[PDB]
Parts: C-alpha cells; sequence; structure tokens
C-alpha cells in the first residue's frame, strides 16, 4: 500500500514548484531594476582621473590616482584582458573609486604644446 | 535548377536564326 | 489499479518542466552573487601598495608608504606576520591605514617605455642574411644565456654584454627583439629619454629602477639607447646629456656583478665610437664581446634580396645575385627602399607581381640616392 | 536612362512618360547577409563540440 | 568442437542479458535498456549465422520454460534436427548463484522470475525466424502464442517496450507470407490480424508508451493503404495518439510518408507537399534508409506534378538514384509543353515498372495537369491573347474546348485570369502591388510562430540529460 | 599538342564548309610526321562516330569521312617504334646507371620528368605519374614543380579528362602551396574554369578566367590566340553590362588581343554595339562568335546555344529598362527579328523566372514588368527565413 503513499508526497513538490517559477521571473525583473541602479552608482555626476597599473580579480585593480595615493578600484566587467590597457590613464570615482572609462592619452597641456588643425579649409590642387 | 539542363530547347540552332537575316531587307 | 497508475503519469509529465525551473535558478543565482558584489566593490574606500620594512613582536609590522613615509600598521588576523620579509610587496588600507592583504613580490616601479614584454614579434629571417652576423650573436649570446655551465665547467667568465659595429643602415635594432624572441627570454628597452628629467633625483631613481627590476627580472635581456651610433637609430650620443647622468648610470651597473652577483643579465649596448661615455668602460663586466657587422659584400646582399623575395610577389626570370653586383657598399636601409621603389613601378602597371624591368628601374634610383651626402 | 543618369520610363506606343522615383526600396535584405554567414559557421562548429 | 561452440555464444548472450536485468530491477531505468536493445537486433543477426544454430538450444535449457521447450523443438523439427547431446539438461550455468536465476528458489515457485525471461525468450525466437527466412507453419504457430500471452502478462513501462517489436514481426511475416503465395487461409489470417491491433492499442493509450505508439500507428496505417479505406484512415488520424517526444525519427520519417498518400487522394496538396518535405529531414541519410528514401523521393515528383508546378531538373541529375527516377522525368517535359502524344507514349512503356510502388494510377491525374501547366505558361507571356492563338500552339481541338479548360482553371484561384468573350481574347487580372495590401500580412505573422515553435522544444531539454551531473559524484 | 586538337576538333561536325576540316588537315598531317600523335591520332574514331570517326583502316574497316587522311600508314606505324626507341629505350639505359651509381638529385629529378614527358605523347598515363612520383620525392624548389602542375594537366586537354584531373589538381596544390607568380597560379585557375563548362555553371566559369592575364600560354596544354576567346566569351556572360565599360571594353592586356587576332569580335562587337543601344547591327555579331569560335574550340562546344541565349535575354533586359512599354515596329521590325519567331524567344524565358517582361500578341506593345514596391523585401527577404531554417535544423533535429 505504499505506493500510493510514495506518490502522494511527490505532489508537494510540483505544488511550490509551479508558482516559484514565475516568482523567478517576477525576481529577475528586481534583479535588473537593481543592475541599472548600480551602473549609476558607478559613474553618475562625479568623476576623477586616475592611471591604471595592474589588476588581482574580476572587478578588482590597484591603480594610481592624481593625489598620488593608489587606490583599489572595481574594474569594469567589459574591460578583461585585451581590452584592458596594462598602463592607461582612466577615469575613476571621486568617493566610491570605481573604475569608469579608458581615457585617451591627450597630448595637449601647457608644456610641450603642439599644435593640431581640425578640417582646414584649403581646397586640394 | 529547374527547366534547365537537360531538356535544353532544341530550337534556334541555325534555321531560326538564319532567317532573320533576310527579314531586314524585306522591310 | 490503472486509475493510480495514470495519475503516476503526471509526476513524469510535470518533472520536465521542472527541469526548466533548474535552467533560471542558476541564471538567478549569478545575478543574486552580482548585486552582492557591488555593495562590497563600490564601499570599499580603496588601498594602496607599500613594501614591509620590519617586523614586531607585538604584532605589527612597519610598511612604508611612497606619498606619506615609513607607518606601523597592525598585521591582518589572515596574514602571517612572519611571513613578511624585507621590502616584500603588500596591500594595505587608506581608510584605517592598516595591512589589508599581501601581493606577489617583483619590482613594479614608475613605467615609462620599461614594462618587461615576452616573445615579441621579430625573426632572424627579416633582420638577418649575413653568417657572420647571426654566428657571433650564437656564442656571444645564446650559449651564456640558455647554458652557463658551459663556461662554468672551464672556471671561465661568460660575456654579459656586447658592443654593436658596422656601417650605418645595420637594422640591428629589430634584431635585438629577435633575441629574447628566440631565446624564449624577456625583452627589456631602457631609452634614456624617459629615464633623464630636470627634477632632482629623476636622473637617480629611475635608473634605480633598472637595478632593482634586474634583480628579480634577471632572466632577461636589456637594451639601451641613447648611445646608438651604428646607424639603425643614430643619435650620435649626447653632449650635454651624457654629460650629466653618465656618473648615475654607469656606477649602478656594474653593481650588478659586484653586489647582485646575479647572472643571465645580457646587457645589448651599441657604438661605433667611445668619445663622450666612460673611456674605462673596456674593463670586464660591462664591455665584455664586441660583434662587429661585416660589410654588406656581394655574397651578404645576396641573402638579403632573398629575404623581401619570400614576402614580395616577383615574377620569373629574376637574377637576384645579379642586382647585387649591380651596388657597392649598399646598406639595410637602402634594400628595404630599393624594394618599395620595386612596388612603385608595379602600382603603376596594375600589377601584383613586380616585373624585372621594374628592378632595373629601381636600382637606377637607389644608386643615386645612395651618392648623394 | 539605360545609364542610370535620368530616372523615368516613355512609352513608345502613345508617346507618354512616366514618373520613377530614384530610390526602389530601402535596407531589408541587408540583414540576411550577416544571418547567412552566422548560420554557415556557427552551425558547423556546434557539432564540433559534441563529438 | 561442438561443445565450445556452445558455451561461447551462449556467454555473450547472457553478458547482455544480465546488463538490462539489473536496471529494469531497481526503481526504472527503462530509459537506458531502450539504447541497449537498439544494438541487440544487430549484434544478434550477426551472431546467428556463426556457430550455427546451436547458442539457442542450451539458452533455453539454463533459464525456466513456461513454453519454451516444444517452441525450440518445433523449430528444429522443420530443419531436420540434427541431435548432439540433445536431452535437456545438459549445459548448466545457474550453478546456484543470486543472479544466475538461483535455481531452488526458483523450482520451489516461491519467487516468479518468469517475468523477465519468457518475454525475452520470444524476442530471441523472432529474430532466427527473420534470419532463415521460415514459412508455412512456423507462421502461424508462433501467432497464437505470443498474442494470447501479451494478454494474460500485465506489462509495466519496461514490459510495454519488450513486445513492441514483436508486433512488427507479426505483420512483416504474414505480408511475406502473402505475397509468396495467396490462398483462402491467408485472407481469414489478416482477418484476426487487423482486430488484435485495435486491441493491443486501446492497452498502450493507457500506459502512454512512446515507442509501442510508435510502432502500431504506423503498421495500421500501412494496413488502410494496402484495403484503401477513406472511411477507416481518416477516423484513425484524427485522434492524434502519436507522441512526439521521445519516438525516433526512423519512425516519425514513416508517420509522415503515411499522411502524404492519404492526403494525395483527399484531393488537398497543400498539406501534402509539407509531409513528404518532413519525411525525407526526419529520415537519416544512411544506406540502411535508402530503402525509404527510394519510395519518398518518387512520391515527392507525383505531389508537385499534381499542383500545377514542376519540380527541379537537378533532383533527376546531382542524385546518384536517379537510374530508377528515369521514368518521372520523360513525365516532367511532357507536361510542360504539353504536348498530346508525348504523355500517352510514355506512360504505356513504363507502365510496367510504375505498377510495382502503385504510382502508376496517379498517372492518369497527371493528364489534367498536363494541359492545366501549358495554360499557366502561355497565360504569363501573354497578358491579352486571343481565344485562336491558344489552339494554334498546343494543337488543341477547338476554340469551344480551350475555352472551358481555364474555366476549370480560375474556380480555384489559380491563374486568375478573365475570359472577354465580347471583346475576343483573355486577359490577366493580376495588377501585381500587392505589397500594400494585408494578405502578404497573414503569412509573415505565421513566421513569427514558427521562430517561437523552437523554444519550448529546446530551452526544456537542457537540463534534461542534465540531472545525472548533479546526482552523481565528480572529481 | 594543342594545336592538332584545337584544328583536328573541325573533323566533328561542319556543317558550313567543307574547306575548315581542309585547312586544318594540313596541320594534322605536318605534326603527325615530326612527333607521334597515335594516342590523340587514334582517339579521334574513338571519340565521335557516324561523322569522321567510321574511317579507319585498323581498329575497324570503314569510309566515311570528308578527309582521307585519318587512316593509317606504314609511315606512322615505323614511326610508333621509333619514338618506343630513342625516347624510351636509348634514355632507359642512361637513367638505370643514375640511379645504381647515384649521381646529384635535381640534376638526375629532371630525366625523370623529361622522361614522364615522352609518354604523354606515346599515350601511357601509367608510366608518366609513376615517373612523376620518383622525381617528386627529389623534388624540393618550384622548379621541379612547374612540369607536376601539367602532367595532371595533360590528361584533361590531351586525354579529354573532365573528372580525374580536377580533383588531383587541387590537391597537389593543397600539399605543397606555393603558387610562383601569377602565370603558375594561372595553371590551375585556368583549368578552373574550363571545368565549369563541363559541369555547367554557368556564369561561374569566368570567375578565374577574367582575372588570369592575357599573356597567358601553355603551348602544348593551350595557345595563345586560343585562350583569348576563352575570357572573352565567357567574360561578357559573366560580367553585367556596367561592368563591361570598365573592365571588359578598356583594358590595356584585351584590347592588344583583338587588334592582333580579328577571330575574337566578343569584346568590341558585342560591347559597342551595346554601349549604342544598337540591336540591328547587335545580332549579325552573334554569328561569328557563334560559328568562328564557340564551334571550332573544344570545351567552347559543351555548350554552345546556351551562350547566345543568355547573352540575348541580359540585352532584352536592358532595353525594357529604358522604356516602360514597347512597340512590334521597334524590336520586330528595326532589328531583323520576326514576330513568329521573336515570340519564342521569351516565350520560354518568362515562365523560366529568368527574366519577367509581357508580350503582346493584337497590338504589340511589350511591357516590363517591374516589381514595384515588392523588390527584393518582398519574396527574397521571406526566402532566406525557410532557406536557412533546413540547414539550421539539420544538426539541431539529429543532435549529433
Amino acid at each position: 500500500y505504499f505506493k500510493l503513499k510514495k506518490l502522494e508526497k511527490e505532489y508537494e513538490l510540483l505544488t511550490l514548484q509551479e508558482d516559484y517559477i514565475k516568482d523567478e521571473q517576477r525576481h529577475l525583473k528586481r534583479e535588473l531594476k537593481r543592475a541599472q541602479e548600480e551602473v549609476k552608482r558607478i559613474q553618475s555626476v562625479p568623476l576623477v582621473i586616475g592611471q591604471f597599473l595592474e589588476p588581482i580579480d574580476q572587478n578588482t585593480g590597484i591603480v594610481s590616482s592624481t593625489t598620488g595615493m593608489s587606490y583599489v578600484v572595481r574594474i569594469l566587467s567589459t574591460l578583461d584582458r585585451e581590452l584592458l590597457k596594462p598602463s592607461m590613464s582612466v577615469a575613476l570615482h571621486r568617493h566610491s573609486n570605481a573604475l569608469v572609462d579608458i581615457l585617451p592619452p591627450d597630448s595637449d597641456s601647457s608644456i610641450s604644446v603642439m599644435g593640431e588643425n581640425e578640417k582646414p579649409d584649403v581646397t586640394y590642387a | 535548377e529547374n527547366w534547365d539542363d537537360v531538356e535544353v530547347d532544341d530550337d534556334f540552332t541555325n534555321e531560326l536564326k538564319a532567317e532573320l537575316d533576310r527579314y531586314k531587307r524585306e522591310n | 489499479e490503472q486509475k493510480i497508475q495514470e495519475t503516476e503519469l503526471k509526476i513524469r509529465s510535470k518533472t520536465e518542466n521542472v527541469r526548466r525551473l533548474e535552467a533560471q535558478r542558476n541564471a538567478l543565482n549569478d545575478k543574486v552573487r552580482f548585486i552582492k558584489d557591488e555593495l562590497r566593490l563600490l564601499q570599499e574606500p580603496g588601498s594602496y601598495v607599500g613594501e614591509v620594512i620590519k617586523i614586531v613582536s607585538d604584532k605589527k609590522v612597519l610598511v612604508k608608504v611612497q606619498p606619506e613615509g615609513k607607518y606601523i600598521v597592525d598585521v591582518a588576523k589572515d596574514i602571517n606576520v612572519k611571513d613578511l620579509k624585507a621590502s616584500q610587496r603588500v596591500c594595505l588600507r587608506s581608510d584605517s591605514y592598516m595591512l589589508h592583504k599581501v601581493l606577489e613580490n617583483k619590482a613594479d616601479p614608475l613605467v615609462s617605455l620599461m614594462m618587461v614584454e615576452k616573445v615579441p614579434d621579430s625573426t632572424y629571417d627579416m633582420v638577418g642574411g649575413l653568417t657572420k652576423q647571426i654566428k657571433e650573436i650564437k656564442e656571444v649570446i645564446e650559449l651564456p644565456v640558455k647554458h652557463p655551465e658551459l663556461f662554468e665547467s672551464l672556471g671561465i667568465a661568460q660575456p654579459k654584454g656586447v658592443i654593436l659595429y658596422g656601417p650605418p643602415g645595420t637594422g640591428k635594432t629589430l634584431l635585438a627583439r629577435a633575441v629574447a624572441h628566440h631565446t624564449d627570454c624577456k625583452f627589456i628597452r631602457v631609452s634614456g629619454a624617459e629615464l633623464v628629467q630636470k627634477y632632482i633625483g629623476e636622473g637617480s631613481r629611475m635608473v634605480r629602477e633598472l637595478f632593482v627590476m634586474a634583480r628579480e627580472h634577471a632572466p632577461s635581456i636589456i637594451f639601451m639607447d641613447e648611445i646608438d651610433s651604428i646607424g639603425s637609430t643614430r643619435v650620435e650620443g649626447s653632449g650635454g646629456g651624457d654629460s650629466e647622468v653618465q656618473r648615475t648610470m654607469l656606477e649602478l651597473l656594474n653593481q650588478l656583478d659586484g653586489f647582485e652577483t646575479s647572472k643571465n643579465i645580457k646587457i645589448i649596448m651599441a657604438t661605433n665610437r667611445l668619445d663622450i661615455l666612460d673611456p674605462a668602460l673596456l674593463r670586464p663586466g660591462r664591455i665584455d664581446r664586441k660583434i662587429e657587422f661585416p660589410p654588406p659584400s656581394v655574397a651578404a646582399r645576396a641573402e638579403i634580396l632573398r629575404i623581401h623575395s619570400r614576402k614580395m610577389n616577383l615574377t620569373r626570370g629574376i637574377n637576384l645575385r645579379k642586382v647585387a653586383e649591380k651596388m657597392n657598399g649598399c646598406s639595410g636601409a637602402d634594400v628595404k627602399g630599393v624594394c618599395t621603389e620595386a612596388g612603385m613601378y608595379a602600382l603603376r602597371e596594375r600589377r601584383i607581381h613586380v616585373t624585372q624591368e621594374d628592378f632595373e628601374l629601381a636600382v637606377g634610383k637607389v644608386m643615386n640616392k645612395n651618392q648623394e651626402t | 536612362i539605360l545609364d542610370k543618369i535620368f530616372y523615368g520610363v516613355l512609352d513608345q506606343g502613345n508617346g507618354w512618360l512616366y514618373v520613377y522615383e530614384t530610390p526602389n526600396q530601402d535596407a531589408t535584405y541587408d540583414s540576411a547577409l550577416e544571418l547567412v554567414g552566422q548560420l554557415n559557421k556557427v552551425v558547423d562548429q556546434l557539432f564540433e563540440k559534441a563529438s | 568442437l561442438h561443445h565450445s561452440e556452445k558455451k561461447y555464444a551462449e556467454e555473450d548472450q547472457v553478458q547482455e542479458l544480465l546488463k538490462v536485468l539489473n536496471e529494469i530491477s531497481k526503481t526504472t531505468l527503462t530509459l537506458d535498456p531502450r539504447y541497449i536493445w537498439r544494438s541487440l537486433k544487430d549484434l544478434s543477426s550477426l551472431r546467428n549465422q556463426e556457430l550455427l544454430n546451436a547458442e539457442t538450444l542450451c539458452f533455453t535449457v539454463n533459464v525456466l520454460y513456461p513454453d519454451s521447450s516444444s517452441f525450440k523443438k518445433n523449430l528444429l523439427k522443420f530443419i531436420t534436427s540434427n541431435h548432439k547431446s540433445s536431452v535437456p539438461g545438459s549445459a548448466e550455468l545457474r550453478n546456484s548463484y543470486p543472479a544466475s536465476f538461483y535455481s531452488v528458489n526458483t523450482e520451489k515457485k516461491t519467487i516468479e522470475v518468469t517475468a523477465e525471461i519468457n518475454c525475452f525468450m520470444h524476442l530471441l525466437v523472432q529474430l532466427f525466424l527473420w534470419d532463415s527466412k521460415e514459412l508455412e507453419q512456423l507462421v502461424e504457430f508462433n501467432r497464437k502464442v505470443v498474442i494470447p500471452n501479451l494478454l494474460c502478462y500485465y506489462n509495466l513501462r519496461s514490459l510495454n517496450l519488450i513486445n513492441a517489436k514483436l508486433w512488427f514481426y507479426i505483420y512483416l511475416s504474414h505480408e511475406t507470407l502473402a505475397r509468396s503465395s495467396e490462398e483462402i487461409n491467408s485472407d481469414n489470417q489478416n482477418i484476426i490480424l487487423r482486430s488484435t491491433m485495435m486491441k493491443f492499442l486501446k492497452i498502450a493509450s493507457l500506459k502512454h508508451d512512446n515507442e509501442t505508439k510508435a510502432m502500431l500507428i504506423n503498421l495500421i496505417l500501412r494496413d488502410f493503404l494496402n484495403n484503401g479505406e477513406v472511411d477507416s484512415a481518416s477516423d484513425f488520424i484524427s485522434k492524434l495518439e502519436y507522441p512526439h517526444t521521445d519516438v525516433s525519427s526512423s519512425l516519425e520519417a514513416r508517420y509522415f510518408f503515411y499522411l502524404s498518400k492519404i492526403n494525395a487522394i483527399q484531393l488537398d496538396y497543400s498539406t501534402a507537399n509539407e509531409y513528404i518535405i518532413a519525411a525525407i529531414r526526419k529520415a537519416p541519410h544512411n544506406s540502411k534508409s535508402l530503402g525509404f528514401l527510394q519510395q519518398s523521393n518518387k512520391l515527392h515528383c507525383c505531389i508537385q506534378l499534381l499542383m500545377g508546378d514542376i519540380p527541379e531538373l537537378s533532383f533527376f541529375h546531382q542524385s546518384n538514384m536517379q537510374k530508377s527516377l528515369l521514368p518521372y522525368y520523360h513525365l516532367t517535359k511532357a507536361v510542360k509543353l504539353g504536348d498530346l502524344k508525348k504523355f500517352t507514349s510514355t506512360i504505356t512503356k513504363y507502365k510496367q515498372l510504375l505498377l510495382k510502388d502503385d504510382t502508376y494510377q496517379l498517372c492518369v491525374r497527371l493528364r489534367s495537369n498536363v494541359i492545366k501547366t501549358g495554360i499557366r505558361i502561355i497565360s504569363l507571356t501573354y497578358k491579352k491573347i486571343s481565344l485562336r492563338d491558344i489552339c494554334l500552339k498546343l494543337n488543341l481541338d477547338s476554340e469551344q474546348t480551350v475555352e472551358y479548360m481555364v474555366s476549370r482553371a480560375i474556380r480555384d484561384g489559380v491563374i486568375e485570369a478573365k475570359i472577354n468573350h465580347e471583346d475576343g481574347f483573355i486577359e490577366t487580372t493580376e495588377l501585381l502591388n500587392i505589397y500594400d495590401s494585408e494578405d502578404p500580412q497573414q503569412v509573415f505573422d505565421e513566421r513569427i510562430k514558427f521562430a517561437n515553435q523552437l523554444h519550448d522544444e529546446y530551452l526544456v531539454s537542457m537540463r534534461y540529460p542534465e540531472d545525472k551531473k548533479t546526482q552523481q559524484n565528480e572529481k | 599538342n594543342y594545336e592538332v586538337s584545337e584544328k583536328a576538333f573541325l573533323l566533328t561536325q561542319s556543317k558550313v564548309s567543307i574547306e575548315q576540316r581542309k585547312e586544318a588537315a594540313e596541320f594534322v598531317l605536318a605534326k603527325i610526321k615530326e612527333e607521334e600523335m597515335a594516342p590523340y591520332y587514334k582517339y579521334l574514331c574513338e571519340e565521335y562516330l557516324v561523322n569522321n570517326g567510321q574511317s579507319d583502316l585498323e581498329h575497324d574497316e570503314k569510309s566515311d569521312s570528308l578527309n582521307e587522311w585519318i587512316k593509317f600508314d606504314q609511315e606512322l606505324y615505323n614511326e610508333l617504334c621509333k619514338k618506343n626507341e630513342s625516347k624510351i629505350k636509348e634514355l632507359n639505359e642512361k637513367i638505370q646507371k643514375l640511379e645504381e651509381d647515384d649521381e646529384g638529385e635535381l640534376e638526375q629529378a629532371q630525366a625523370w620528368i623529361n622522361l614522364g614527358e615522352y609518354y604523354a605523347q606515346i599515350g601511357d598515363k601509367d608510366n608518366a605519374e609513376k615517373t612523376l612520383g620518383k622525381s617528386l620525392s627529389k623534388a624540393i624548389s618550384t622548379g621541379a614543380k612547374i612540369d607536376v602542375m601539367l602532367t595532371i594537366a595533360r590528361l584533361g586537354f590531351f586525354y579529354n579528362d573532365q573528372l580525374y584531373v580536377k580533383e588531383k589538381l587541387e590537391a597537389v596544390n593543397s600539399m605543397i602551396e606555393k603558387g610562383g607568380d601569377w602565370e603558375r597560379r594561372n595553371r590551375y585557375k585556368t583549368y578552373y574554369g574550363i571545368h565549369c563548362l563541363a559541369v555547367r555553371n554557368f556564369k561561374e566559369a569566368a570567375k578565374l578566367l577574367v582575372d588570369s592575364l592575357a599573356t597567358f600560354t601553355s603551348i602544348e596544354l593551350t595557345s595563345y590566340e586560343s585562350i583569348a576567346t576563352y575570357a572573352s566569351v565567357t567574360g561578357l556572360f559573366t560580367l553585367e553590362r556596367t561592368d563591361l565599360k570598365s573592365k571588359v571594353i578598356d583594358s590595356p592586356e584585351l584590347l592588344s588581343l583583338i587588334s592582333t587576332t580579328a577571330a575574337l569580335q566578343s569584346i568590341s562587337s558585342l560591347t559597342i554595339s551595346l554601349y549604342a543601344s544598337d540591336y540591328a547591327s547587335y545580332f549579325p555579331y552573334l554569328l561569328e562568335t557563334y560559328a568562328n569560335v564557340l564551334i571550332p574550340c573544344k570545351y567552347l562546344n559543351r555548350h554552345a546555344d546556351f551562350f547566345v541565349r543568355e547573352m540575348r535575354r541580359k540585352v532584352y533586359a536592358q532595353l525594357l529598362e529604358s522604356y516602360k512599354t514597347l512597340s512590334l515596329k521597334s524590336m520586330a521590325s528595326a532589328f531583323g527579328v520576326s514576330v513568329a519567331f521573336l515570340d519564342n524567344d521569351l516565350g520560354k524565358f518568362i515562365p523560366n523566372k529568368q527574366l519577367n517582361c509581357v508580350i503582346d500578341r493584337v497590338n504589340g506593345i511589350v511591357e516590363t514588368n517591374r516589381p514595384d514596391n515588392k523588390n527584393a523585401q518582398y519574396h527574397l527577404l521571406v526566402k532566406q527565413g525557410d532557406g536557412l531554417l533546413t540547414k539550421l535544423q539539420k544538426y539541431g533535429a539529429a543532435v549529433r
């Protein structure tokens, strides 16, 4: 008679797991909502300048800020190995100190000024 | 691949093509 | 009893639908660990890198800070205080100003063209073509670096340095990358422009950066600039640039054998004349062997034309030995120039291959170009 | 018009003329170029991981 | 010599038997023995020739025989038995072991081992019959046995997969007997064969066995095509009891092949054209499936010509089977040009070859489509054509005759034209410019569901095998 | 060897003039005296039958031909044994000493190559490839690799092999890939384009022919004046009218071909007349292209009529783009075609879905069929969905 009892005990798993599928979908919508909120806190308004040195782990790296003190920031999920430059001047966060974007090596400064022309108006030939 | 390879035409070889030269002077 | 067995069919039927739930659960757990890592990493105030000075029996440690200085911090609970040695690379938190983590020990100061690479892109085929040029490299470089026991078994020292010679237009600059590529060593390029600044101590600290880096990275190859007269990269030295930092540079390079006593360190230097540098560099430990670039004779330049012909597209009936007899003292820069000129006449003919007629027009131009000045 | 200079079509029978706009289409089937290149490679690589 | 030959094959037979014996005892592993039984058919056929026939004699002596003592003697009686140590009880491999079917507990009837032994015994008997091509009394004698035995036993999930392959041999051996010789005993034997299939099909309906229902439907639909009863075939396919989930691709291709021939006589070629295409994609390309690919490729050409469309010539060229496709090539050219005397002489010479597959009777309907295709060719080339200009091309009878062939055309919307009698010419009504209408949008909505149809059969199938990874221990 | 195969090909079917076989008989009679054509000389009777193929004095005794010079005699019989002696028996004793004494490598490999070339004129393909395999192991540079691609190519042009030649050329080039200059790479690419004529690849025959230079001359495999006809006929067959202006009609090499040899009449007559939109004089240009080019050439006879048909449908489509509705007194009057015969041209082209056009009976107004808003976004847009679905579900349904 144990055959009938062992079956009814298995429907207790089938009872909750039917509505638990949609609970993960509604939770996924909340996770995607929080995912968009975490990206805003990485950059938002405040931004600073820093120089990348060496990484450690995924979303972890050691950089050098403008003040001279090194800080451990959170490497962007897009930058891994090839996309991540070994030594480059990048952007960081004021307080939270998170990686922002790779800044181009601008040669324009107050010393060793080299002029650059944009869209000359002289007609060829 | 349809109506192409083996069926071909079996016309437009000589007699039909050679006749069209005489029509120019008949106009 | 078939009515109960038919009800059991729902268990096996819905079991396949339960397996779809396991697909979204693992995808959901990846999002939970992702958001959980956001609050932990983004709220980190940051941590710097410092070197361990000395250890204290009180469960503290003295770590030197570059922007600040020597400051005693507290050893972390997961970090051993006895495992910290002198000049040990560790990580310190900037919030509480205490010890955070411990990194791997290596020398990583400010890097301007100092980055140590591994097996760059070069080959003996492109920059080669001379028998004596490659043969002297095997004895001066390949033997002591790969098999240091050859000279040690005979009780004799091995050359740690070489001086390059020959007329201008060699091409040995790219050959230096081939030395580190084929020997599976690490390439290190020393540019005197980035290591010499007007600020006080830049002519010293930047040189000491190479001295400390060469201790652990010793199995590598070092190539120095600003001294090269050989004609590949030629600044013809510096009168005022080498009149100051010469005192804080050459003294720290000789300390490798005297103090560090580190082997497998190859110093590749090149000059056509000794004038502004130290006249005493001829002593061992700095200048040991001297490799001279043989004159680009007909037999030497015959194989050089075979180098480009492999990559270049040529027609049939072309004599590469006859072309070498048409010129005199053609350097490595003019060979790449006449091959570039030969490709220009091919573009006017809209042919992917360079006909023999284009070579006779290209050789005539390079002879008059090389004759001037 | 045969050289695609002027855009238009004439009428030889009645001696008339018609209006022909320059663009005859827009970009639609171009998306299939990236579609045909993916299914001729990605699909072939899936058979390699199976064996 | 002969002693070492009998013990060698029996050890391999028990070795393959013990693998499926322990898997059916604990919980339900039945999915696993189904894969082993696929190779069991091929490994047994090659083994039957070697070591003569004596491998099946010592296997019956090893285990207990409920019915199987007299069946081996009857099987050995037709072959003029050669008796070597043929007394029962000569070879004993049991030797009182639990996996060996321990004898004392078996002979005292305190345990029942017959369930898995008897159902497995009938499988090896049917394999030797098809290998040795034994017919006449041996065919009917085994049919009177297996069928009453299956009704007495209660088949579980794993037991329904045993006889699932036995029903194929019952129908196969019965059809080979009728084609060899025709007699009154063969017609009455087929009556019981038809009533027996429907009784067991109801049993498999409650058990919901995928392989069993797939084998029965394929055998039942073929019986309807031989008798040619429309009411029996149309009512049987309306229930849709055929599972598409776990059935093999070879069993699927056979199912779509039947729907093409059934819908061919129903005068609906839209659905029948898809069923013949799906039967080719599901059927493997190997050599053992060439028998199905040969017949299915011949039916595709007959379906196309009855639609008014002409199949490609590359099908008769780049293929390697075109030697048998030669009769259908001349039928392709005759429909295009619409020649009156070409189709008559074409079907006359090949009348004998096309009779085997019963595709020559469908050639009578192909005669109507000969001119209907020619009307479509002349209608697309000439928008406005006079009534007398068509008769001069195809050499028809009279203008009164050609006017009524276009009648049958546009009733179903084939040519889509109009016949102006007062003006005296036929004008094509198609102005194209249908891109702005909503008619293309109806088909466009179907392509969205076609791409979405690949979801539920795919995303659910990922974790399906993966339950064995988390349960089993890993390094 | 190609000079004989081109002239003797006129002996197959000539419906125009008998003098074409008489002028070609002087070339065949002259070459059989210097060298032995016996493998190809006997192949003439065994290739085509019931025209010139029935006449033989050896294999089968009959007379059917317009030329009696194709029959065996005592002169060619004695010369057959002379080639098996001087080229074989005399060299076999010299090559045997080099194998035993082991003198050189590349120097001895050239002797096996020169020996293998003798079997090509004798007609033995077993020893030709056998001696090539022994020299292949001794070959290193590309000097001995140039004669390897010809040995396989001699089966196609001389022995007339359209099957095993393509498979062997792809295997040799894949094992050792060098290519030399462009002219060495043409020897592989030229056959790939010519092989498309036998399997009927249509526009895919001129893919590698147009890129090939006009200076390519294989001598025994093919000549300089004949190879110019393959690129001229197939070049216009593949490249559309827009590509004819910047490539065909204006080329440095192509325009020098027709100036030297006037037997082409392709890159000029078929082009300039098309650029001027004159279809009246364009019709007779197809006569010299079919009769004086396609017929005398061997591989161009595989298609024949298939050439000029697609060229007419191409130029008729350009006329449909210049006018929406045409007239009966335009196409069927000034161009020379007749209402009955012209209607048969496009009569079978429309149902093939090759060209869409409307032909009128009574009023005789030819209308241009245009997709208008349909274009490629109607039928061609939805075709890629189900077209790729078959290959997408191929590995998905059967798994592995």
